[PDB]
């Protein structure tokens, strides 16, 4: 009755495949669904499935969005 | 007992419910065993296939939560009856789960 | 063990566009849940929001939010790339809250918290085919909590509607051998429903749709274990209906045969 | 906050326990695999380890059909049968993962060589419909396991145009349910199965399994309708009697019933 553990997967290489793989399709899922729901452009003509651009919005004050930190 | 809700983070996962509550900060014989045997609750027929065409452990480790808690004792049944208090859980990441980096 | 800002800005938007704004970016982030492949380390936080959001119902007898609650459930499952058999502990009791609670609506009587329990019926027995195993007793231990809530007298119609919805989705051989002992229970309704002292109460409505979705699920039954001829069938059921509505079920069947 | 690392509920001896009597009943040395057997029929701590071993069996069967591999088939029913008789164990969890492998094992076709091992193959469905009218003798409740097996069989039967193996099969499944099973049910269907026989008979097609499997299927129904006859009548008129049913096993029938009658006065 000595119990048993599920394997353990340290491997350096692998981690950083694994969150490198999650964090770009996290930022593909998320850039898809805010250029799928808003107003879009696009390189080609009429291509919203393949590479949709979200569109190029203009701020009222541009240097508060440029210029400051979001994370601090 | 009447349940009006109780909620202790309004921070974590779910802060969106917490917030449109308005909770502020940390404030707040057809039941006989065989019947439920799968082999009388199951069309198994299907299976049959006609004319188809250890350090570590070796199986898998199944959730205990649901292989072993009651969630049942999570089913409102009658809302303004609500035999129990529920309190609000705080998100506990299992690890044993692979694809999760941490 | 926190999220990047990237995912933590996509958990945001993801639930923020289904709470019911607009209909067209809750149908974008369902189809966003359904097809993405790098989901998991945010399936915990979507697991917790939806059987928190389950739970504030209680506070807010909110239909609407419930059946995006439940359709979130429904996209969450078809991902293929996702594993849920580490959250399905708290998914089960949300979808079962959704079945088999009193009040759903906040006006009982136009609110037609009778497709949330359909809907969330087929979701449950969706999720014990793909979850049950042996060693789980997932289907087992929903059957019996069904069984008890149905079996038990005090039990109001909308409670015993979830749990004759959820045990007529689970399928023909649960039909069979829970459903059709308790027939005689029809009596027991059509007491409620043929001669009534109080007509303007709203045990009415909710018993016969009752009797409706009891005679709907009942009649391939009956189609499956009796005669082809089935001449006085109804008057040997329950109230003579039930056998009526077998009757129609055979020629359904028949005519399913001629279209084949 | 993360949960504890969890931790499997076999022991590291009770898993490797598992590995060696799973890696010892996929027959590769005889011993092995008759101890290993034995092992499986008096473990008395099977229990909790036997969802591995119901899920090990079905996912064979099925991922051993799709190449027809007769010997992963006869020691996954052998340890079908192991798994039967231990007195300790509680099977009617696991029956209904079990009992669709034993069908699959009776009705399927052979996707290797159809002649030679179909010797083995009738005893492939020898096994099945021991252990599957073994299973219809234990595990019994109203009008669950053994009328929903009876109905499939007879829903074999009665198709049309069958493949050969899955008839021949079937008609071996139907045979092993009892006394009276035979005595209600192979009744009615004497004209169909000499009318089968005659249509391979007929056809020159010699290369394909059509005409072993017809005769197998004769042969089985011959010696039931036998004792079906030897039990309720008395021997006389065993000449031509039985050219009022067809004529097909007749004489040699009535021998095979003179057989069992020196056998009964023996006993």
């Amino acid at each position: 009755k000595t119990p048993t553990y599920r394997e353990p997967v340290s491997d350096y290489q692998v981690l950083r495949e694994k969150a490198a793989s999650q964090r770009r399709d996290v930022e593909r899922a998320l850039t898809r669904f805010m250029a799928k729901t808003g107003e879009t452009q696009s390189l080609f003509k009429d291509d919203v499935s393949t590479f949709p651009l979200i569109a190029a919005r203009p701020f009222t004050i541009p240097y508060l969005t440029a210029l400051l930190p979001s994370e601090l | 007992d009447t349940k009006p809700r109780v909620a202790e983070w309004r921070y974590g996962p779910a802060r969106l419910w917490y917030d449109m509550l308005g909770v502020p900060e940390d404030g707040s014989d057809l039941l006989a065993d065989e019947n439920f045997l799968m082999v009388t609750q199951l069309h198994w027929e299907d299976d049959i296939i006609w004319d188809g065409e250890p350090w570590y452990s070796i199986f898998p480790i199944d959730n205990e939560d649901l292989v072993y808690g009651r969630w049942e004792d999570n089913i409102i049944w009658d809302a303004q009856a609500m035999p129990r208090l529920l309190e609000p859980p705080v998100l506990t990441l299992d690890p044993n789960d692979e694809n999760l980096i941490l | 063990h926190e999220l990047s800002v990237e995912q933590q800005l996509y958990y945001k938007e993801i639930t923020e566009a289904c709470v019911g704004s607009c209909e067209a970016k809750r149908a974008e982030a369902l189809q966003s849940i359904a097809t993405d492949p790098g989901l998991y380390q945010m399936l915990p936080r979507f697991s917790t929001f939806i059987s928190e959001g389950v739970r504030v119902n209680v506070v807010q007898n909110n239909l609407a939010l419930l059946i995006y609650l439940m359709r979130m459930v429904k996209a969450l499952m078809d991902n293929p790339t996702l594993y849920l058999e580490k959250y399905v502990h708290e998914l089960i009791p949300a979808v079962m809250t959704c079945i088999v609670s009193r009040q759903l609506c906040l006006r009982p009587d136009v609110d037609n918290h009778w497709a949330l329990r359909d809907f969330a019926a087929r979701l449950v027995a969706q999720i014990c085919k793909h979850f049950s195993t042996t060693t789980n007793n997932i289907q087992s231990r929903i059957t019996k909590t069904f069984t008890k809530s149905w079996v038990d007298e005090k039990t109001p119609w909308t409670t015993r509607y979830g749990s004759i919805a959820g045990l007529a989705e689970l399928g023909h051989d649960v039909i069979k051998t829970l459903i059709l002992p308790r027939l005689q229970q029809e009596g027991e309704r059509i007491r409620s429903v043929l001669d009534g002292p109080v007509l303007s109460n709203i045990d009415r409505i909710g018993a016969d749709h009752v009797q409706s979705l009891l005679l709907k699920h009942c009649a391939p039954v009956l189609a499956k274990l009796r005669p082809p001829p089935d001449n006085q069938d109804a008057y040997r059921a329950e109230f003579g209906s039930l056998g009526p509505l077998l009757c129609s079920q055979v020629v359904k069947a028949r005519a399913q045969a001629a279209l084949q």
